RNA sequence: AAGACCCUGUUGAGCUUGACUCUAGUUUGACAUUGUGAAAAGAC
RNA sequence: CCAUCGACCGAUCCUGAUGUGUUCGGAUGGAUUUGAGUAAGAGCAUAGCUGUUGGGACCCGAAAGAUGGUGAACUAUGCCUG
RNA sequence: GUGUAAAGUUCCUUCGACGAGUCGAGUUGUUUGGGAAUGCAGCUCUAAGUGGGUGGUAAAUUCCAUCUAAAGCUAAAUAUUG
RNA sequence: GACCUCAAAUCAGGUAGGACUACCCGCUGAACUUAAGCAUAUCAAUAAGCGGAGGAAAAGAAACCAACAGGGAUUGCCUCAGUAGCGGCGAGUGAAGCGGCAAAAGCUCAAAUUUGAAAUCUGGCGUCUUUGGCGUCCGAGUUGUAAUUUGAAGAAGGUAUCU
């Protein structure tokens, strides 16, 4: 609200703090990113380093459908399992009978291997997996299964 | 004065270039003598 | 006009665009109105329901797959297999599509048993019909009654089966068979045909 | 039928029949006004291929159009502003000169409706069009469940409006990725993309 | 027929096939014995642009490179160029018969 | 101008937690006289009144 | 009478030219408008 | 939370096992290199002061430039009639 | 109710016409986010019949996918300083 | 005496123009301004100028989007996204597919021998129960007016005898 401005404050004083030799005026020094390499290079390179230039190769009519790949970790993987199970999922999951997790469905389209499993073998449907996530996995007895 | 006239102006009067005119001069470059073969008094026959 | 650190910003009011401003004042009197003109639209074709019944599709890009809504209209196909001539279930409330193909089985089979479970609930009305058979009929909401069902993502308990080649090595493997299949059967023409 | 075989020798305009066909016809429009009435189609087929019938009401008007661009019209060539908009020469209309032919037809029979047209001839100076027309009020027209829709005054002078063939062609009104920019209107889209939308819980 | 994974060729879910009856619309580009016909005639009745018989001859005088050139240049693209060739072969090997 | 801010976003649950907190204080009889109402005669609040 | 002289301003304008960048006009060529023959030099 | 030596992921350089569409694969071990990374998450949302950029942009102020119109009752010049 | 009239469905056989100075190409100007050229327009060239268009890097060769231009009508959700 | 083309009439009956400005469909088209100068660029495919509508207009039932396990006329909102890209690659600028919603609606010709029958239509006259019906006579029309078909098909011959 306009009654807790330093506006209100200034009423009364000359230059409404805007100093007297400055004299606040339109636009000294340009308007938006005017002279970026001129006067204000001294700027963008200590802040913005990287602006000027061209790097890599165009792509065009990118589609970012093509691209989306949702990445869920190992240490993260059984938020994925009915959370009214889970606890029993735990205890009596084997090689004969264990938990099935469609992260697909869930929306994801990779697993990679940050964090710790729990002892427990798991069958893991992934789209794509990355080259330890599938090593722990199999390591606690269970089995990546590819989907498409 | 010079805005009238391709021969205006000057502290002096005088035309300044040539007066003699291309015949491919466009509309307000035409003043003087255009396309003139010769200049100057003519003397003999012809 | 360039100053202390601060992100670089991309405002694009150099045009005249105060000129095009539109505030949406009108939001509530839009939604009711809105919702007027669906009560008057239901009154007008009772107890005819409002809307058709329209059939269940997969969603296109591979970002999407994994979902399914609703589409445009059964297909031809579709139709033909419940025995609903085209210009017959425009006039019952169901949707048609001429432009849809059916090159699997499932979202075919999804679509036939949607027209069986509606043409089952369906009562046609004739000469013979009395206003006391009409009057015992609300007008139900299609949408709702027939809704679009996600297909359940597989849980529960299974047995582990474990190959002797990792996934991790399959897709490597699949990557590199495509990445190189141009260029080996190249080498493999010119070999044959040469030897 | 002959349309058939009509449709198809159209198509050889290279042909000496069609040559000397098109020379001598070219001759004879040109020897008349630059807009006058036809007694019939030339191009019965192609006529009817526009939606032209043989009935009471349908007319159709012959017309010559002058070629070559635009040369834009300032006074000794002046433009009064920067180097990029200093050209006269080598600009170009922005419609076609079949929508040029069809609006002049238009007004010169301000009592009927441009259904469409279509070229019949051309030389160095003119393209020569034919303009099919149809009459509101004709009781052979407003009886006709085909044509009927033309009455309606929402299609006065559709031809300036650009809503012909030519017209539609020129606004660049078409599907797909290639006319994201004129597919729903030029002018509306830019419109649409440059409107500030605010909502009254801004977010 | 897809491979059932996310990677690779032929890459994809798998999916029961079912049979598709092809839309009409997928019949335009096939002639019929009407336009056959009437083409056949009007052919007769037309005769040759300027252009053809100056592309018969190249190829009479076995210029098969030089027609192919031309026919580029007057129709615009090499496939259009291609099929123009082929029909004026076929022209020449029409009168010899 | 038109485009001022006039509408203001609350989050959901923060309204409700208000809500909630209002509701509460309807029953401190200190809190209903202090935001002056006669309510010296009514033995205890909540005040519940049968359904008739 | 917010110097008309002088200077400053990354403020102009009138005028000039072998300034930078263009332009109406004009000229030159090609293609189209554009058809019907003959003789003589050329090329497959 | 701080200083310091390591370890993990991506880029870069090197090494190069079992194997092969024999040119692919890339186990393994190294490198005064490099990243807006990891190493038991901290974010999202609303509001307020201050600061920033685009907007008439704290208020008033050019000389100019453009688009479309109105004037030869003054005056300049030709013409017609006195 | 002129219901030997009209229309609808399934199956078999033979067929199945589908828009040209247009498509397309070159060039010029303009325009577009459209980048060896997005649309539009002028001029030159000028088609075909499983052909034609499109598939966001120019070209030839081989496939594949997807529609069906150059003719036409049509409520609603959308706009609204009159 | 026909036909074709072209005229005339204060011929019988109609129709157009002009106004309004907020929104709508097009044409034409700046410069101030920003770039701390300036010419490409920007302002802007904007203002001014011109033509044409309606209660909405325009668009619209794919020569579409896609590259998926595929969607399925048009339009709008939210998002995509200040992104891919364009740009003295500077200042700046800048869409689309998908996804969620609002609303949902589909179709018509040309190209076909009715050929055992122009089956079609304007007008005049008479008449009536008059946004028109009936009868009748000219005219239009075979250089093609009706019925039949529009690619999702469909047609011509058979069909189960069914609705
Ligand atoms: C390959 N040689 C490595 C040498 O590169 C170095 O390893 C660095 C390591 O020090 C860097 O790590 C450095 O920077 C990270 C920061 C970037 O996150 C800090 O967290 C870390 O404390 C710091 N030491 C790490 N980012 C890359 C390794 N290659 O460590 C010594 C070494 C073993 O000789
Ligand atoms: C308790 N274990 C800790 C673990 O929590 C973690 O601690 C990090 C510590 O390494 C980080 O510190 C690290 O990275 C910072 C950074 C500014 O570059 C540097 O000081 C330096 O590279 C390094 N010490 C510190 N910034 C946060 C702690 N939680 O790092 C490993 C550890 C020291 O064992
Ligand atoms: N509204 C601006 C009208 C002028 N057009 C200039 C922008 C055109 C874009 N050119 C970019 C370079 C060509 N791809």
């Amino acid at each position: 609200p306009t009654r807790l401005t330093k506006t209100r404050k200034h009423r009364g004083n000359v230059s409404a703090g805007k100093g007297r030799i400055g004299k606040h005026r339109k636009h000294p020094g340009g308007r938006g990113k005017a002279g970026g390499q001129h006067h204000h290079r001294t700027n963008l390179d200590k802040y913005h380093p990287g602006y000027f230039g061209k790097v890599g190769m165009r792509y065009f009519h990118k589609q970012q459908n093509h691209f989306w790949r949702p990445e869920i970790n190992l240490d993260k993987l059984w938020t994925l399992v009915d959370s009214e199970k889970k606890d029993e999922y735990l205890s009596k999951s084997s090689a004969s009978a264990a938990p099935v997790i469609d992260t697909l469905a869930h929306g994801y389209g990779k697993v990679l291997g940050k964090g710790r499993l729990p002892e427990v073998p798991v069958i893991v449907k992934a789209r794509f997996v990355s080259k330890l996530a599938e090593e722990k996995i199999r390591a606690v007895g269970g089995v990546v299964e590819l989907v498409a | 004065n010079p805005v009238d006239h391709p021969h205006g102006g000057g502290n002096h009067q005088h035309i300044g270039k040539a007066s003699t005119i291309s015949r491919g001069a466009v509309s307000g470059q035409k003043a003087g003598l255009i396309a003139a073969r010769r200049t100057g008094l003519l003397r003999g026959t012809q | 006009a360039i100053s202390k650190n601060l992100p670089l910003l991309n405002n694009h009011f150099r045009k005249h665009w105060q000129e095009r401003v539109r505030v949406h004042f009108d939001q509530a009197g839009k939604k009711a109105s809105r919702r007027q003109s669906r009560l008057r639209k239901a009154a007008k074709i009772a107890p005819r329901p409002i809307d058709a019944l329209r059939p269940v599709v997969r969603a296109p890009t591979v970002k999407y797959n994994r979902k399914v809504r609703a589409g445009r209209g059964f297909t031809l196909a579709e139709l033909k297999a419940v025995g609903i001539a085209p210009k017959y279930a425009r006039t019952i409330g169901i949707s048609v599509d001429h432009r849809r193909q059916n090159k699997s089985q499932e979202t075919f089979d999804a679509n036939v048993a949607r027209l069986q479970e509606y043409k089952s609930k369906l009562v046609i009305f004739d000469k013979k019909t009395k206003a006391s058979e009409v009057a015992s009929f609300e007008q139900v909401d299609v949408s709702a009654t027939f809704p679009v069902e996600q297909p359940a993502p597989e849980s529960g308990l299974r047995a582990v089966e474990v190959p002797e080649q990792t996934a991790y090595r399959t897709l490597r493997l699949a990557r590199n068979e495509k990445k190189y299949k141009g260029i080996r059967e190249k080498r493999a023409k010119e070999k044959a045909e040469a030897e | 039928g002959a349309y058939k075989y009509l449709e198809e020798l159209q198509r050889k305009k290279q042909s000496d029949v069609m040559r000397f066909l098109y020379r001598v016809r070219c001759w004879e429009y040109r020897q008349k006004n630059v807009i006058h009435r036809a007694s019939r189609p030339s191009r019965p087929d192609k006529a009817r291929r526009l939606g032209y019938k043989a009935k009471q009401g349908f007319v159709i008007y012959r017309i010559r159009v002058r070629r070559g661009g635009r040369k834009r019209p300032v006074p000794k060539g002046a433009t009064y502003g920067k180097p990029t908009n200093q050209g006269v020469n080598q600009l170009k209309y922005q419609k076609s000169l079949r929508s040029t032919a069809e609006e002049r037809v238009g007004r010169r029979a301000s009592n009927l409706r441009v259904l469409n047209s279509y070229w019949v001839n051309q030389d160095s100076t003119y393209k020569y069009f034919e303009v099919i027309l149809v009459d509101p009020s004709h009781k052979a027209i407003r009886r006709d469940a085909r044509y009927n829709w033309i009455v309606n005054p929402v299609h006065k002078h559709r031809e300036a409006r650009g809503l012909t063939s030519a017209g539609k062609k020129s606004r660049g009104i078409n599907k797909g990725h290639l006319f994201n920019k004129t597919k729903a209107g030029r002018r509306h889209t830019w419109k649409k993309h440059n409107t500030l939308s605010l909502w009254r819980y801004r977010s | 027929a897809k491979s059932g994974i996310a990677a690779g060729v032929n890459k994809g879910r798998k999916t029961t096939a079912k049979e598709v009856a092809p839309k009409i619309s997928y019949r335009k580009g096939a002639s019929s014995q009407r336009t056959v016909f009437v083409r056949s005639i009007v052919k007769e009745v037309a005769g040759l642009a300027p252009y053809e018989r100056r592309l018969i001859e190249l190829i009479r005088n076995a210029g098969e490179k030089r027609a192919k050139k031309l026919a580029k240049k007057r129709l615009g693209t090499h496939k259009r160029a291609l099929r123009k060739v082929e029909e004026m072969t076929q022209v020449i090997a029409e009168s010899r018969r | 101008k038109t485009w001022r801010r006039w509408n203001v976003k609350v989050n959901h649950n923060e309204k409700r937690y208000a809500t909630a907190s209002a509701i509460a204080a309807s029953a401190v009889t200190s809190l209903v006289l202090a935001r002056g109402h006669r309510v010296e005669q009514v033995k205890e609040l909540p005040l519940v009144v049968s359904n008739e």
